[PDB]
């Protein structure tokens, strides 16, 4: 009853590549992973309060 | 000094009066005022097959492909196959002609 | 900007500034004030935030 | 008066035989003149495309050799001598200005000589693929049985024209059942063509049928490809080779 | 690779979702081969799922233009001025529609 | 001297690229770029908004 929250979803993408490279001996140069993750952005509304504590 | 005739196109319909003027042709071939059961007459007669099959092609202009006569076992089988359009547009053409939303721009660069 | 007919590419910003008003009076005329009275809050106002 | 043929040979109980129409050349329009029986174990066997990749790959390696060679580092000129000795120098040991490792020395793993790729599919096996290749035809409605290949004129341009307006291909195989017999108006025309290729009926072979969009088969040379396909089933294996006298064997 | 590249603060155009969402692509261009084999996914795409996808979206103009074409492609353009070209060579259905 | 074009084609790209960095090409209004239907632009404009 308190509190009331709302938010927008603005934009839904994708993480720049990140790079994995496990240690190992004769490591090499083409060992190597890329990960990238989806992502989402959201904006946030109002923030509302009510007298009822 | 021969000439040749124009190409034709390779779409047909389903005439209107299909019943008439099959049965038609199947009396005059056949000679023998329609007995009844006529739809279930055999066609392993090869005069037989190829008279009605021909005159039908000149007339409609359709004709039955080589590869599907081998299964023109029955006159219910003749009378089946020409009442399927055939129709020669590409899948491209049809689109193009399907009332496209305002949004969608196509063109034809071929 | 891409929309508009001038003879000077890329427009200048008096006649840019110009057109951006001419669109918000053709607004105006078709869907009246209150449409518009919207617009104005949703692209000018928030300017200041 | 139609054109009717019944198969020579016995055709299986339990197997209906297939057709096609009969056509003539000798105008634009005399698309239809007659009704064939052909033998459901030759232009109806099972779409096998497997069988259809071996013996065109057959065909295109059988024959082929390779002309392409190289030296070993015996057989380049000079070589014979140590170069420097062992110890002292403070170079690389080297025992032949002709070794690989050398600037003009010898090649370690290179072609060899002409090479042959020789080899024999089963005859039963490359019978079968003839069968499969003229049903895939008549299935996509690209074969076109006629009587004869006589024709009314000479002219390339009319043969060409001819196929234009039957809905033909491009590439049109024509065969005939013997070289020597073969009309002459036919063999004129055709000689100035690209595309448009007659071969007698012996030379008939998948990899041309795959190369050609649309076959044209004679009559007769139906009635003798039916035959010849047809012996390699219900056949004993040879004692001797096939050339040699056989008692009901031409 | 961080030290080795740029880096920036998290953003919106024209503070997007305070008064109303704008949808910022606005122009797709697709080309296509009649007859190609690379390029046959993307026939079906135009055969089933272009249509479908322009009425969900309005704001955007989409252009498809059949020529003779070795790799299909799609090229996406934004409010912003941003551009960014995709390659679609020998690629299925679905595959195109998710992108 | 290698056999093959596609060495040969791929390089030309990058010669494009080259160029592009050392003279930047001047400023031109999209309406002359390919892919441009007038019509079309301007109801899309309203829609998006
Ligand atoms: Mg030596
Ligand atoms: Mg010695
Ligand atoms: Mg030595
Ligand atoms: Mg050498």
């Amino acid at each position: 009853e308190l509190v009331r929250v709302e938010a927008t979803v603005i934009e839904k993408t994708e993480s720049w590549p990140k790079i994995n490279m496990k240690f190992r001996k004769r490591k090499n140069f083409r060992k190597k992973k890329i990960i990238v993750n989806p992502q989402t952005i959201l904006r946030i509304n109002t923030i509302e309060i009510a007298p009822r504590l | 000094v021969l000439v040749c005739p124009p190409l034709r196109s390779r779409a047909y319909t389903p005439p209107s009066d299909l019943q008439s003027r099959l049965e038609s042709h199947i009396k005059e071939v056949l000679g023998s005022s329609l007995p009844n059961n006529w739809q279930d007459i055999s066609l392993d007669d090869g005069h037989m097959k190829f008279r009605l099959l021909a005159g039908l092609a000149d007339g409609l202009g359709h004709a039955v492909p080589n590869s599907r006569l081998h299964q023109m076992c029955r006159v219910r089988d003749v009378l089946d196959f020409y009442n399927v359009p055939v129709q020669d547009k590409s899948k491209f053409d049809e689109l193009v002609a399907s009332n496209l939303p305002p949004n969608l721009k196509i063109s034809w660069s071929y | 900007e891409q929309l508009t007919l001038s003879a000077e590419f890329p427009v200048p910003l008096p006649v840019l500034r110009q057109t951006f008003f001419a669109v918000i009076g053709a607004l105006l005329q078709s869907s009246g004030p209150e449409r518009a009275a919207l617009f104005i809050r949703d692209f000018l106002i928030t300017q200041m935030t | 008066d139609p054109v009717l043929r019944k198969c020579e040979l016995r055709i299986p109980v339990h197997r209906r035989p297939v057709q096609a129409w009969v056509e003539s050349l000798r105008g634009f329009e005399q698309e239809r003149i007659g009704l064939a029986e052909l033998h459901p174990d030759v232009f109806a066997t099972a779409p096998r495309l497997d069988i259809v990749h071996q013996v065109a790959i057959w065909q295109r390696n059988f024959r082929r050799i390779s002309y392409a060679n190289t030296k070993t580092r015996a057989e380049v000129s000079g070589g014979g001598r140590k170069p420097w000795q062992q110890k002292g120098s403070g170079r690389a040991r080297h025992g032949s200005i002709r070794s690989p490792l050398w600037r003009g020395g010898g090649v370690a793993h290179g072609p060899r000589g002409p090479t042959s790729y020789y080899y024999m599919l089963p005859m039963k096996v490359r019978a079968l693929g003839l069968k499969v290749a003229l049903t895939v035809k008549l299935m996509q409605d690209d074969l076109h049985i006629v009587d004869s290949l006589e024709l009314p004129t000479a002219d390339p341009q009319y043969l060409t024209e001819l196929a234009q307006y039957r809905h033909w291909g491009s590439s049109v195989l024509l065969v005939d059942l013997t070289h020597e017999e073969m009309p002459k108006n036919v063999v004129a025309a055709t000689s100035g063509l690209n595309s448009f290729n007659l071969i007698p009926a012996v030379g008939l072979n998948v990899y041309s049928m795959l190369k050609h969009q649309t076959l044209v088969l004679t009559l007769p040379s139906v009635a003798f490809l039916e035959d010849k396909l047809l012996w390699q089933d219900s056949r004993y294996t040879p004692l001797y080779p096939f050339r040699l006298p056989y008692s009901d064997f031409p | 690779t961080g030290r080795g590249t740029s880096s920036r603060f998290l953003t919106s155009v024209l503070h997007n979702g305070l008064g109303r969402y704008v949808q910022q692509l606005q122009r797709l261009s697709l080309s296509l081969s009649r007859d190609a084999p690379s390029s046959r996914g993307a026939r079906e795409f135009v055969e089933r799922e272009v249509t479908d996808f322009a009425r969900r979206n309005p704001g955007v103009v989409v252009y498809v233009n059949p020529r003779p074409c070795a790799m299909p492609r799609i090229v996406a353009e934004y409010l912003n001025g941003a551009v960014r070209e995709e390659n679609v060579n020998s690629k299925s259905v679905e595959e195109i529609k998710s992108l | 001297v290698k056999k093959g074009f596609r060495a040969a084609f791929r390089f030309q790209k990058e010669l494009e690229r080259w160029r592009l960095l050392r003279c930047p090409p001047p400023p031109v209004r999209r309406s002359e770029k390919p892919n441009w239907d007038y019509h079309a632009e301007v109801q899309a404009f309203g829609s998006r908004l």
